[PDB]
């Protein structure tokens, strides 16, 4: 029994595919970017991309095409999951509520059929007559496109050729006709088949099988004016037709393989081409005319336009704008100019979108000496390589810290109408008021004339027309910028005390307990206006001139005491509109209004910390959407702030939250602060652009961070990092990198660009002499990286043809020094595997990288961990436990041996080990008997491992090539000379993500138990946690209910998606709860929410809170 | 080889 809960802490950032077309509106341009499982939907603008709709799916997208048949208005979408899920999508707006529909769907796999090289190829014919699929090796799948076929019934046709490389449909062919590059013992060839769907046959294509090159890897079909097939290999480009053939081998393209393409002009004149280098080519075909038939071709030449992130996906948009989909680096928006600049680049970067890319390796490191952890992932590859420092929450830059206990408010102020650098600030004190004027950065408490300092201030804002306002318990006083005394004054015509207050430039609304008054400010005098009484006692008010008026405010709204409500009203007339009745038993503490780009928002905060969101129109004055969140458990004070262009909302609480803007939505995320009571914007000539803060005691000021939950740094390495270690006693990261170099004319290698190891601040190479007995070679490095600066303190280069595989930072035995230990291997392309290698013990000093001790090994050092003052390495297949003499030298002790290829290791504290390559996992014990290994138990399934972590003394988490997670634990039954020997698979699961690395740590803190983060190839960062017996049984069930209520996108069963899947079996998943689906609850309509709960107890609006305490593990 | 495979399995095909 192994109860587990996985969560997506960060969505996959790798673009896996993208397309253009009119999917939103027949007169709209759309960018359709598929991630792994996500599907971003954009519309193109003068700026670039307007986000529109982002949805997940239950599957890895592998095919994504837009198509528009006859008798259809706008383009429809066709998606095919890697688990062979076909489905046809459509975008459908009901005015303001946006929906993606399922027009067709089915499952298009067969029991028979090896999946082939290059994997899935899906293609639609130009006439929309069908959908052709090469799912399987040797067959071709047809989905005959009809008005019927809502379940996409598909017939297969036999293929004589069982190795296809690429296939397209050809324009201008009588029937539907395919075109492809196949392989056989003679080499590579081109062939066409006419696909008649009447007879379910393949007939014969419009032109005879010709011959393409022994590296051909792309068929590009060409549109109506031309017709034909452009075929791309290495070092050559061919154009094929009836008997027309054209070819060119431009030395430029030879250098690296053209990987992805794309048509720029509809008439198929200009095409874009991607490389492993990131080079952006322009394929141009020359128009030739005989003038009475159509148009032929004279030639076709290729020009190098510039440089992109290693393009996996490619799409031209409106005007020059090219979206570059990267997998190994940050995707980006790129402009094609007509003119070159410096270095001859017709390419100009517009925007660069953060891809956390191939996460090869990472670790959890504080770097702030708090309790929270930053994560530092080795991301990217080749020129795109980088470290990413991922920091959870928005943080504060502090400047001054004055110790004042019992502050009650603060508002922006100036003592000169000229400078907008607010040189003053007045705070509310414990029934008192003290002045704070600034000599600059000097905190000065004096008296100010016309301001009372023994009463308690309620408001103190910037009333324009030369005046300073001070509403307090009794009177609302007034000061000017000409005399500075009692310029005017207002008093309640009874001697009753004012309670609630709201004020802007030339407008004031107060409350005397149910009583209301509206004021005005002009030159020098305080003039009163209208008055109305109200149902109960006023708890809060708000007034502010919005985006439709200059200093004066149109409509209005409040919330009062007894009924516990939120009232919509008018201002001068004081009439009552459509209030929103609220539940609860505590007052509403704060109420506000805001404006961003497009929309107006009415927010109300409660006393027990909760918050409700509604939309008050500047015109209509009507309701909007309802939902409940938790913040802290204290009252929440709502303020407005200046940041960038989008100026936003700060929620003060015991758990401080900020409200930015995402796409049109309002962000809602944590703020790294002790506890925050009251807050305001600033801009003094001692602290500009600052935000002011107060709590129990102590003021703070200083600029605010970014937006979002996850902050991302990025330290561009320009090469490719393999693993990372954190020596904290040293205050620096050790990172293994790798650069590719080219054979040169003399006999050595050089470099292609300035990398991290080359332009390193200080370097050293290896001197060991232990070995004897069109060319690219990887060069490897340890890098020393300052944790504060992230500069390259040092870069050590390893030997020739030596790769550095593994890294540890530890103290070994009674050696007081901490070390860097690097496992390595010697690689040359004859041997299938290494039969050599090293183990180097590096020591970093004041600022010096010392080679302390080396050791030879007859095989690759795959991983290694600090066991117990002893070093535990895996050497190709022997797993050996080294110890550390006083000699300062690695001496052997024991070494197991029952492995195929020991790729990974993890240590459970005391004396326990794990992990293999193509035969699942093992479990070992070190015996302080004679320092001898004893194989405790092993998993007997045939998994192709990729990642291993020990969760606890029994739960072992493994990840594997087929994107599946599993969990092992030892059988606790009798007859333990056999049943002990096997450890059973107590939990399977389909993440749908290649897992590179696991480790312990959390991105938060100063309901569950444990915490294990993982990084994946697609850049997704996950979180595994272990569960308590009851919490599972509830969650698995409420997970089962959610399937019935949530309408799947491609109409895909969630339980199917989550099922364990290798080529040779499929099981439904046990012991695994994706909180992703659990988190799906909090974004449900209340009607479909009540459904989930029909049935120790079961509530309704109590689970809404349990799913809260979950979205707080990351 | 075994390693030319292992710096490509950490990246994807």
């Amino acid at each position: 029994m192994s109860y587990n809960y996985v969560v997506t802490a960060q969505k996959p950032t790798a673009v896996n595919g993208c397309v253009t077309g009119h999917f939103t509106s027949a007169e709209d341009l759309n960018l359709l970017i598929a991630k792994n499982t996500r599907l971003e939907i954009y519309v193109v603008t003068a700026e670039g991309l307007r986000p529109v709709k982002e949805v997940g799916m239950y599957g890895k997208i592998a095919v994504m095409e837009l198509f528009r048949p006859k008798g259809e208005s706008k383009d429809l979408l066709f998606i095919l999951t890697a688990k062979y899920n076909a489905c046809i999508l459509e975008y459908k707006q009901s005015g303001e509520s946006i929906d993606i529909i399922t027009r067709a769907h089915g499952n298009v796999q067969d029991r028979i059929g090896r999946p082939s090289e290059t994997g899935i190829i899906g293609i639609i014919d130009p006439e929309c007559r069908m959908i052709g699929l090469r799912l399987y090796d040797g067959l071709f799948k047809v989905i005959p496109l009809d008005r019927d076929n809502k379940e996409l019934k598909a017939f297969n046709i036999r293929l004589e050729e069982l190795h296809v490389i690429d296939v397209k449909f050809l324009y201008g062919c009588q029937a539907p006709t395919i075109c492809f590059v196949y392989q056989d013992p003679q080499g590579r060839h081109v062939k066409t088949y006419e696909v008649s769907l009447r007879e379910k046959e393949f007939n014969k294509g419009p032109w005879k099988q010709e011959n393409v090159e022994a590296e051909a890897s792309m068929v590009i079909a060409v549109p109506e004016p031309f017709g034909g097939a452009i075929i791309i290999g290495q070092e050559s480009i061919t154009y094929h037709n009836g008997d027309k053939y054209l070819a060119i081998a431009p030395p430029i393209i030879k250098q690296s393989t053209i990987v992805c393409h794309n048509r720029v002009d509809p008439n198929g004149s200009r095409y874009l081409l991607g490389d492993m280098e990131g080079r952006l080519f322009m394929l141009l075909l020359e128009k030739e005319e005989q003038m009475d038939g159509t148009v032929t071709l004279k030639d076709l030449r290729v020009e190098l336009l510039g440089e992109t992130s290693i393009a996996e996906c490619l799409t031209y948009l409106d005007n020059g704008v090219v979206f570059v989909g990267s997998r190994l680096g940050d995707s980006q928006l790129v402009k094609l100019n007509v003119d070159s600049n410096e270095q001859g680049s017709y390419v100009v970067a517009m925007e660069t979108f953060t891809n956390l890319g191939p996460i090869v390796d990472m670790c959890v490191v504080d770097l702030e000496r708090q309790g929270q952890g930053q994560l530092v992932t080795c991301s990217g590859a080749f020129k795109e390589g980088s470290l990413r420092i991922i920091r959870n929450g928005i943080g504060i830059h502090e400047h001054a810290s004055i110790d004042l206990p019992g502050i009650k408010g603060l508002w922006p102020l100036r003592s000169d109408p000229n400078r907008e650098t607010y040189d003053t600030l007045v705070l509310s004190f414990v029934g008192q008021t003290r002045v704070l004027m600034l000599n600059g950065e000097e905190v000065e408490e004096t008296e100010l004339m016309g301001f009372v300092d023994d009463q308690q201030t309620f408001f103190c804002g910037n009333v324009a027309h030369q005046q300073l306002i001070q509403i307090t318990s009794a009177s609302v006083r007034l000061v000017s910028q000409e005399p500075k005394a009692l310029v005017s004054e207002w008093k309640e015509p009874q001697a009753k005390n004012i309670s609630v207050a709201s004020c802007n430039s030339s407008q004031v609304v107060v409350a005397v307990g149910r009583a209301l008054y509206y004021l005005q400010i002009h030159p020098q005098e305080l003039r009163q206006i209208s008055h109305t009484e109200m149902e109960h006692e006023v708890a809060c008010l708000d007034i502010t001139p919005l985006g439709d008026s200059n200093g004066l405010s149109p409509l209005c709204a409040i919330g009062l005491w007894t009924d516990i409500s939120a009232r919509i009203l008018k201002l001068p007339s004081f009439e009552l509109l459509h209030k929103e009745m609220l539940g609860g038993e505590i007052i509403p503490r704060s109420i506000l209004m805001t404006t961003f780009e497009s929309s107006h928002y009415l927010l109300c905060a409660l006393g027990d910390g909760a918050l409700f969101y509604f939309g008050l129109n500047i015109e209509t004055g009507l309701l909007s959407d309802r939902k409940k969140v938790t913040l802290g458990t204290q009252p929440t004070v709502l303020r407005t702030f200046r940041s960038l262009s989008t100026t936003n909302v700060f929620a003060c609480s015991d758990r401080p939250t900020v409200i930015y803007s995402s796409n049109h939505k309002l962000v809602f995320s944590n703020v790294n602060l002790k506890e925050v009571n009251y807050m305001c914007p600033l801009n003094s000539d001692g602290y500009p652009d600052s935000l002011a803060l107060a709590n129990n005691s102590t003021l703070t000021i200083g600029t605010i961070d970014e937006i979002q939950k996850l902050h991302i740094r990025t330290v561009p390495l320009y090469e490719s990092p393999r693993k990372i270690c954190y020596q904290e006693v040293s205050q620096c990261f050790g990172v293994l990198s790798s650069r590719i170099e080219v054979q040169d004319t003399s006999g050595g290698t050089t470099a292609l660009r300035p990398s991290a190891s080359t332009q390193a601040l200080s370097s050293s190479v290896s001197s060991s002499k232990l070995f004897s007995s069109g060319e690219e070679v990887e060069v490897h490095n340890l890098l020393i990286i300052d944790q504060h600066t992230f500069e390259v303190l040092h870069a050590h280069q390893f030997l020739q043809n030596e790769y550095a595989l593994s890294l540890v930072s530890c103290k070994l035995g009674k050696d007081p020094n901490t070390y860097f230990i690097v496992g390595t291997a010697m690689v040359y392309p004859e041997e299938a595997e290494p039969k050599q290698g090293r183990i180097v013990v590096f020591q970093y000093s004041d600022g010096k990288l010392q080679t302390v001790a080396e050791k030879e090994v007859k095989g690759a050092v795959y991983s290694m961990v600090e066991f117990n003052g002893k070093l535990l390495a895996s050497i190709n297949s022997t797993v050996r436990l080294y110890e550390w003499t006083t000699e300062k030298d690695v001496r052997t002790e024991c070494n197991h041996y029952n492995n195929i290829m020991a790729l990974y290791l993890k240590t459970k504290g005391d004396f326990i080990l794990v992990g293999d390559l193509m035969r699942s996992v093992l479990l070992l014990a070190y015996k302080p008997m004679e320092g001898n290994f004893e194989e405790i138990a092993r998993d007997f399934n045939p998994n192709w491992m990729s990642a291993v972590e020990i969760l606890d003394d029994d739960n072992f988490l493994g990840a594997e090539n087929a994107f599946n997670l599993f969990v092992c634990q030892k059988d606790s039954a009798a007859t333990t000379d056999e049943e002990r020997q096997h450890l059973q698979e107590v939990g399977l699961f389909h993440l749908g993500e290649f897992v590179n690395v696991f480790c312990h740590g959390s991105l938060v803190m100063q309901p569950t138990q444990g915490s294990v983060l993982f990084g994946t190839v697609n850049g997704m960062i996950g979180l595994v946690t272990s569960l308590s017996e009851s919490w599972y049984n509830l969650l698995l069930d409420m997970q089962n209910r959610l399937n019935k209520v949530i309408k799947s996108v491609g109409k895909i069963e969630h339980s199917f998606w989550r099922s364990f899947h290798t080529e040779r079996k499929t099981e439904p998943a046990t012991g695994f709860i994706d909180g992703d689906l659990i988190e799906s609850f909090l974004d449900i309509s209340r009607p479909k929410m009540q459904e989930v709960v029909a049935n120790r107890e079961a509530t309704a609006d109590d689970l809404i809170k349990v799913v809260e305490e979950l979205t707080r593990i990351h | 080889q075994a390693l030319p495979a292992l710096r490509e399995r950490e990246l994807g095909s």
